[PDB]
């Protein structure tokens, strides 16, 4: 009986780190102040969150946080495939998607039925051909 | 903390061998790790809103 | 088996909370169980009814 | 011991046919799902019939995520061929082969399978498969 | 280094043999087993085929050590059925008919092992037309 | 007929691990037997033609 | 010690391009095919480009007919960050963050990669990767 | 190494006949080397060139 977990994606979580005051930092902080319990992490977003990180004191810190969150794992023996299928259907109904790991986080969020929190198109899109559950903040 | 608890011998142990883990407290603190993470306060949460994030989205993703 | 181990009392009430648990070791149980089970969650299980198939299964079979 | 369902069982259930198979396919997932199990030949009937890319990637995720119970390429074409010639003998009708290719495969493994076809009926007479038929 | 250009004989092929209906499948069969005998190779799923027909159990008997005494090709359950169905999805995508899910699996295995198919059964037509089968019809 | 050979020690090893054999010549009769076969004379092979085969390959298939 | 093509060099053999990363793949197809390892980041990459049916089906039995090099969930993509990190402190771009991703995983599967990609050039000169560039 | 074993002569007979080669030792090797070797054959590996391939690998990698 236990709820959906929340994956919030790198493109919102980059908002919410430079304080944007965008909608998307708003919806972060909102996630972070009244349903942490329900908010997880992935190894791809994770790693696009270090790789982004210059300042050697601010990455120590954001390895804090993505070791600290409940993690979502890649299985090999899916992922990758369900995330070269997810792209295919898109390239056939004439999308575009900007990131191949989209697909990827997008086919583990399916696998795992948790919901993403993001602002990139490539969300929409994987969300017009999957039963994929995105919420857009752009 | 120090706690006292009956942890199924077998289970342990084929958690030490699909990972690589070569303890018990290897597999139960992953075991944990992964469902509810680590201890992140309050405070660290809302403390990272403007901690900075110089990279380039767009290079990592197009 | 019983064995004496340091589990933080805080992320096995976490547990407890997250999947109505009434003790610490059932808690752990889990979440070693949850490691090396099944990679398809219930919800993702549960979602495929009604995805649909649209072959015909006598084209294969009769 | 492993639970094997029948691309009979489990059509109905993609379908949202509400038939007692799907019923108990979905019930199968939400209580018994870690004793579920694939093959291969379950897998080619069950990716050949999904058209749709979309449907094709999700049921491939599926076939992929589940335990697979092996095809012994020396033992079980031979099985299943036995299992046909005795059907036969019986005065029975096979529609498909690799039913009794799939039934050969449960047998050897110990599994148990949960369809709604008549050939897992007639081959649950001739053999030891453990068949649960929800037609 | 030491090529060998394997020849799977398909069960269509095969029974016009085993009829002696005289039919140039018959013939070439014939001719496959005087003169490439060393070629010749079986799969599995084509025994089955073979076996399963054989209703005179003295002849089931003679079958058995036919195809237990040709070389094998496997079936390697890690590819092929995927493959297979790989196959009958492109063959209905393309509007195509195929009469045997198991044809597209015995294409499959051919394929992966750099097997020819000598048959009389359109299937394997189709399947040639959307793989690089090599198959020869012989109707 | 038994001989004196030279066997690669570590694809022996293997072909027993993988075809849970244990002996080497087991171990080569079946690599052997893989290439080849098991012998049929072309006389067997030529007195198949005529055999008989009463099934029907429509069933079968289709 | 495995033999991991990379796509960029996979995908000249596919199209018979000519190149020197053609020849390679072709050399290594014929005198060494049995050390050949494929990745599922790669496999990924490969099929997603095979949107012919029949060229998907033809580079998926070959992305399963390959042995596999894991993906580790627990570390690999962190180590890919690690390299990415490091290559831009060396004064130097990666132009895809999987290419840091396959270079962690044959690191740590002691696998060498064949490529034709400045990238794992790049990650050479930053981690004791194996790489051997064909462009 | 070197071992004393049972070894069908017919067997090994055929099998140097089939791939033209002189001895037994060389037989064996090949057949244990098959035995081992790739699911793919040689024929599927070389008629992968010029297969072909649809995408664009600047647009998955940038």
């Amino acid at each position: 009986h236990h709820h959906a977990s929340i994956l919030i994606d790198t493109s919102a979580w980059v908002e919410y780190f430079r304080a944007t005051g965008s909608i998307a930092a708003v919806e972060v902080r909102r996630l972070l102040s009244e349903e942490a319990a329900r908010i997880a992490m992935c190894e791809p977003i994770a790693m696009e969150i270090l790789s982004g990180a210059l300042d050697d004191n601010t990455h120590t810190t954001l390895e804090r946080l993505v070791n600290g969150l409940p993690s979502l794992n890649v299985d090999d023996a899916i992922d990758f495939r369900a995330a070269a299928g997810i792209y295919r259907a898109a390239r056939r109904a004439g999308e575009t998607v900007r990131s191949i790991n989209d697909c990827l986080i997008a086919a583990l969020a399916i696998r795992h039925g948790a919901r993403i929190v993001h602002r990139d198109a490539d969300f929409d899109v994987i969300a017009r051909i999957t039963n994929l559950q995105a919420a857009s903040f752009r | 903390s120090r706690t006292n608890i009956d942890i199924d011998d077998e289970l342990a142990a084929e958690v030490m061998r699909r990972f690589g883990l070569t303890t018990k407290r290897a597999a139960v603190d992953l075991a944990l790790r992964r469902l509810v993470g680590s201890p992140l306060s309050r405070e660290f949460l809302l403390g990272l809103e403007g901690v900075g994030w110089e990279g380039d989205l767009d290079d990592l993703r197009s």
